[PDB]
RNA sequence: GGGCCUGACUGCGAGGCCUGCAAGCCGAGCAGGGGCGAAAGCCGGGCCUAGUGAACCGGUGGUCCCGUGUGGAAGGGCCA
RNA sequence: GUGUUGGCUCUUGGUCGCGCCUGCGUAGGAUAGGUGGGAGCCUGUGAACCCCCGCCUCCGGGUGGGGGGGAGGCGCCGGU
RNA sequence: GCGGGGGGAACCUGGGGAACUGAAACAUCUCAGUACCCAGAGGAGAGGAAAGAGAAAUCGACUCCCUGAGUAGCGGCGAG
């Protein structure tokens, strides 16, 4: 009944009866880790999907608003005043379709790609067979082609954070830092809730939200019930 | 059901018009045209199985 | 008369029959099966004062026989 | 043989072919709406005479007309 | 199937609830089952040195325990 | 010490209950709950004070006549 964990302290704050709610979330979670640095929870949840029949295969992003600095590399490939625009925005990597060959040579530091509608053919067909099955090439309505680089790389900087279904029908994201306002992690795991939500692909039947939770990275995980 | 299958046209939601068609040649290739009593005539589409 | 029920009377009639169905699903009903019938019960006892019966009829029966149980 | 394109349009038609029934069949021209020329105009399937089937029954895409006190609804009326 | 047609019992299967345990095509200090958080973690072993013992295998190794004691090890870093 | 039973042309209640013919065939359907076997109360029984009607903040036991439409409708929506 003893077992391999320092966390145990965390742990014993930790009390897997019920599941609560998102605020009650934010506070707990935020007294719950503090270790080396400050804490940097996550929420994380499964939905009653079938992603093998991609008919539901589900990914995008809210806007859950806060400033940003880390995650998720995105190529902003355009020309120009695109360069400028998303570059500016909030970008980890920028050119055009000359970033588009280097990748097709030897270089790829980006896992999402978004291409705005001057280079969108140098990129997809050109970096088609590259970024391929790996989630590295635009698509028309997966935040990752149009002619918004700057607005989407913008988000990407002040405050982005996506959803993608991974193979057994899960999504993670940041909905709330540690020493983070209580509220607020609350709103933030809110934005969460509404664009998954919408997400949903109507080929859901019955208990389609199944977990939603909230857990750190190496601290506490209590499921929160984003009704109340 | 020989390369002679009926199908008709519908149009971007706003309406659908009909007509059978075919399957033979290039099959499944379906947008084609046509103007529903949507608006006065606009695309329609076709397609619709 | 002799078996009807005892508490009560079930011993009787029954016209009936069917054909097909496909209704609410696909379309009309295959009608027809013009058939008759009977319909009904079962039976059993206890005992007055040593020395007894009851006969009777199923339900009608277990309540009953439940009843004069009582007296 | 080449280019460009959907009218193989909906609303419809006056007035005739034949026919006792129902059929089937011919169609200028008015409207909305487009497409081939710059246009005088042709296009409401093909070069034409055969590839066809009532009525019931029931399906689906409407519609958003009816609902057996009223709100809705099973269910259902007309369109396709 | 179900109704009178009551009793004790040996048992075996599907299912969902929690717990445990698992994952070796190949470069991969290495049997990476994914996708998340994501450079730090830990001292009731005072340790990865050594000891046996529990368990699962595609030599290896993974994991769970009892002990033996004298600031140590590993995740980082890199790298495949 | 009672009762019944046994009748009775037709009317009558319930018990059980059929082919023709129609649908120019005929299997749903039809004649029909009709013919007929029965049990039985009468001089007539039948029904007979509403978990009714019907939607107006309305009626008011039951039975039989005229009307209610042969409409409302039931259906190989066909004979009917």
């Amino acid at each position: 009944p003893k077992h391999g964990k320092r966390y145990r302290a965390l742990l014993e704050k930790v009390d897997p009866n019920k599941i609560y709610t998102i605020d009650e979330a934010a506070h707990l979670v935020k007294e719950l880790a503090t270790a080396k640095f400050d804490e940097t929870v996550e929420v994380h949840a499964k939905l009653g999907i079938d992603p093998r029949r991609s008919d539901q295969n589900v990914r995008g992003t809210v806007s859950l608003p806060h400033g940003l600095g880390k995650q998720v590399r995105v190529l902003a490939i355009a020309k120009g005043e695109k360069i400028k625009e998303a570059e500016e925005a909030g970008a980890d990597y920028v050119g055009g379709e000359e970033i588009i060959q280097k990748i097709l040579d030897g270089w790829m530091d980006f896992d999402a790609v978004v291409a705005t509608p001057d280079v969108m053919g140098a990129v997809g067909s050109k970096l088609g067979r590259i970024l391929g099955p790996r989630g590295l090439l635009p698509n028309p309505k997966a935040g990752t082609v149009g002619f918004n680089i700057g607005e989407i790389i913008r988000e990407i900087k002040a405050g982005r954070i996506e959803f993608r279904n991974d193979k057994t029908g899960a999504i993670h994201a940041p909905v709330g830092k540690a020493s983070f306002p209580p509220e607020k992690l609350a709103d933030n795991i809110r934005a969460f809730i509404r664009a998954l939500e919408a997400h949903k692909p109507e080929g859901a039947k019955g208990t389609f939200l199944r977990s939603v939770y909230v857990t750190t990275t190496m601290g506490p995980s209590v499921r929160i019930n984003p009704h109340s | 059901r020989i390369k002679l299958l009926l199908e008709c046209t519908e149009c971007k939601r706003r309406n659908y018009a009909t007509e059978k068609n075919k399957r033979n040649t290039p099959n499944k290739l379906e947008l084609r045209k046509y103007c529903p009593w949507c608006r006065k005539h606009t695309v329609h589409r076709e397609v619709k199985i | 008369m002799k078996e009807g029920i005892h508490p009560k009377l079930v011993p009787a009639r029954i016209i009936c029959g069917c054909g097909n169905v496909i209704e609410t699903y696909s379309t009309k009903p295959e009608i027809y099966v013009e058939v008759c019938s009977k319909c009904h019960p079962f039976y059993t006892g206890q005992q007055r004062f040593v020395d007894t019966e009851g006969r009777v009829e199923r339900f009608q029966r277990r309540y009953g026989d439940s009843y004069r149980k009582g007296r």
